[PDB]
DNA sequence: GCCTTGACCCTCCCCTAAGGGGAGGGTTTAGATTGTGTGCAGTCTGACGCGGCG
């Protein structure tokens, strides 16, 4: 189509963004219903893992003795007072204790779905719900890379048929009777394989703890993890359908922030991040349109990024808000008084001390480019008028070397002991100076004798016999 | 003058008028010799030939 | 420096905590002061000359 | 006959009118809000762009 | 006379010593240039 | 002169009780709003190279 005719990233963004038609009032409701359907689907899948609801039950047991409050674990109930939640946790507890004692296998496979759809009633907070899902995630991910290294324990031995190797591995999972038929195959590969049949043992039996740790076996929670992925990827592509359809809301908001130190695309990217938060935190059951909430989050993200990354030397958000308040107060006083308000009267229009306002006024200036043309000459820039102030003048370098030579003369006009006491007492010809105790430990002498030595040496160097070379280094 | 019309009216008849004198800017003044004192230095704005 | 430390421990003429930042006549300029103007920010006390 | 003297009072008016459109886009943006009954015209004029 | 930062002070103290001899190094602006080309993702070097 | 030696002495860092004050960081804001606009610059010519394009 129009592809290839522009390189501007903002034209490309707008062109690619406009291919998504907006949502109606009932479109947002459908998409939010799909999102919550995905998250309750992953809820009802993880309810198949019973240690999850035991964790939530012992969390309520923590709420029993005020380890937490109720608002931290449950945000509501669909089918907020502590009145209902007591019988709610009784409902989940009664289902758990009736599901515990049953071991069978079609007899014990409806009780789990009863558990899941009694647990569906809980509108969990993101904290606990995230905790359970990433917990079961890391559990089967470690045992799953364990299964994957059981497979690639054959690749170190040989290259092997996996399509013949998948028919064996599943379902026994407590023994090597699936591995016993591998030598009934006896193609060359399955020679090498069996010699590592010992170092697979500690792998192939250790998931046998989880075979009784969750109460389930690995193929059941395998399908549970698969339906977990289906549910969360269902919610993820539904949040994406609500983010992509409100990308013009971001632009309508972000055009109001344009020249405040950020490029247009920086603003709409930060607004996009805020919009993704707004989608994550939207409740359609409040009966409000998506624009009313999403505007709050988009405004937050955009103004926060302007506060953070629009200035070269960054000032905090508290000082950003103080500067904004000062500028608004000042443009009101300028309109009233008909002139610029002096910081003294600006200190009574605001209610801050006057030197605080003076330093706030000193803060706000932005650094000048060192390439600004001076007088718009464009052959003379600001940066070539800036001198290096850290250098020392070569007259001062010549003076320092002359002073070193003079000090060497004067200190050679002393005895070795006094010259050593002075060369250690100050840092002369050394990398460090020393205390009286360190110089005394160098001479196995207590500190006051070193002090006396150094005093008499300073007395000698003060004389008119040795000090006319040195006194010339003190400017009169 | 800020004129506020009405909500339902065949013309949008005046609901209110708020008339006041707003300060907008300071404009520099040519001295009696054709110069401007801008930041204390005297500047001449040169005629352009376009 | 260590040597400047010794030089000042000999004669005792201590360093000053202020640095001379005076305004001086540029080199080769020779003239008469004909006017002095002192501008003080409001809040700074004026010296005898202001 | 094809070149024209544009002079101080015309360039200054051009710049003033640029400042005026800068302020009038903002006062169009502010007039379409719903606080419309209790604001005076000097509460929606920004002298600093002009 | 211009860029050598270690050579300009040696030249100063050499003139004051009465020894009109230079110990020239690399101009500092050449080092600035090398660092401004290496910041372009281009490895410019000095082969010993 | 070479040392010691106990007695002083200085500066500096941290501590007191019960909070005050501020800096600098996090967080949520639920009527509903859903495509950037400068009243921009555009105004430099000539040589050269390369690539769509008939």
């Amino acid at each position: 189509s129009e592809i290839g005719r522009t390189t501007d990233p903002v034209r490309m963004y707008m062109r690619e963004m406009g291919t998504v038609e907006l949502l109606t009032r009932e479109g947002e409701i459908d998409i939010a219903k799909r999102i919550e359907d995905g998250i309750n689907q992953v809820q009802c899948s993880v309810a198949e893992y019973p240690e999850a609801i035991t964790y939530l039950l012992e969390q309520y047991d923590r709420v029993e003795a005020e380890e937490a409050r109720l608002s931290d674990l449950i945000t509501g109930f669909v089918d907020i007072d502590p009145e209902l939640a007591r019988e709610k946790f009784a409902e989940l507890r009664a289902q758990y204790v009736v599901t515990r004692d049953t071991i069978k296998h079609a007899t014990a496979q409806e009780e789990i779905l009863k558990l899941s759809e009694v647990f569906k009633q809980f509108r969990l907070v993101p904290k606990q719900f995230d905790y359970l899902v990433n917990s079961m995630r890391v559990m089967m991910d470690r045992v799953r890379t364990q299964e994957r290294l059981i497979m690639k324990l054959c690749v170190e031995q040989c290259k092997m048929p996996k399509k013949n190797f998948i028919t064996l591995f599943t379902g026994n999972e407590t023994s090597d009777t699936w591995f016993n038929a591998a030598i009934a195959m006896n193609k060359p590969w399955s020679e090498k394989l069996h010699d590592v049949s010992e170092e697979v043992h500690r792998a192939l039996q250790k998931l046998q703890q989880i075979e009784e740790e969750t109460g389930l076996t690995i193929e059941q929670v395998k399908d549970i993890n698969r339906r977990m992925s289906i549910g969360e990827a269902k919610a993820r592509r539904a949040k994406k359908e609500m983010v992509e359809a409100n990308l013009r809301l971001v632009i309508s908001i972000a055009k109001k922030y344009t020249n405040r130190g950020l490029q247009f695309l920086d603003l709409i990217q930060e607004g996009n991040i805020g919009l993704m938060k707004a989608v994550d935190k939207f409740e359609y059951r409040r009966g409000y349109k998506f624009s009313t909430y999403a505007t709050w989050w988009i405004r937050q993200a955009i103004t926060r990024s302007i506060a953070d990354q629009a200035r070269t030397i960054r000032i905090p958000v508290h000082m950003i808000e103080t500067i904004n308040k000062l500028n608004r107060i000042s443009r009101q006083m300028l309109q009233e008084m008909g002139r610029e308000p002096t910081p003294e009267e600006l200190a009574e229009r605001m209610l801050m001390p006057e030197d605080k306002i003076r330093k706030v006024l000193k803060i706000a200036k932005e650094p000048i480019s060192m390439e600004t043309p001076i007088g718009d000459d464009e052959d003379s820039h600001l940066g070539d008028f800036i001198e290096d102030t850290t250098l020392e003048l070569p007259l001062d370098s010549a003076t320092t070397e002359s002073l070193r030579a003079a000090t060497h003369d004067v200190l050679a006009g002393l005895t070795a002991r006094e010259a050593k006491v002075l060369r250690m007492r100050f840092g002369i010809d050394m990398n460090t100076d020393y205390t009286l105790e360190e110089v005394g430990k160098q001479f196995d002498v207590t500190r006051e004798r070193i002090r006396q030595i150094e005093a008499k040496a300073l007395r000698k160097l003060r004389h008119p016999s040795r000090s006319e070379v040195l006194r010339s280094f003190l400017d009169d | 003058r800020l004129v506020i019309y009405e909500r339902e009216a065949p013309e949008g008849t005046v609901k209110d008028i708020k008339e006041q004198e707003v300060y907008m800017g300071e404009i520099p003044l040519m001295t009696d010799n054709g110069t401007f004192v801008i930041n204390g230095t005297e500047r001449v704005i040169v005629s352009q030939l376009h | 420096t260590p040597e400047e430390k010794l030089l000042r421990a000999i004669f005792g003429e201590k360093a000053s905590d202020v640095k001379d930042s005076s305004l001086r006549v540029p080199n080769g300029v020779s003239g008469t002061v004909i006017d002095v103007q002192v501008f003080t920010r409001d809040g700074v006390e004026k010296d005898k000359r202001a | 006959g094809n070149r024209r003297i544009r002079s101080v009072g015309e360039m200054a008016e051009n710049q003033f009118r640029v400042g005026l459109v800068r302020v009038e886009r903002a006062v169009k943006e502010r007039l379409s809000l719903g606080d419309l009954d209790t604001l005076m015209p000097q509460d929606m004029i920004n002298a600093k762009p002009i | 006379k211009s860029d050598d930062v270690n050579g300009r002070t040696k030249m100063y103290k050499n003139i004051v010593d009465g020894n009109h001899q230079m110990e020239p190094g690399m101009p500092e602006s050449f080092n600035v240039l090398l660092k401004e080309i290496r910041s372009l993702g281009i490895n410019i070097e000095l082969e010993d």
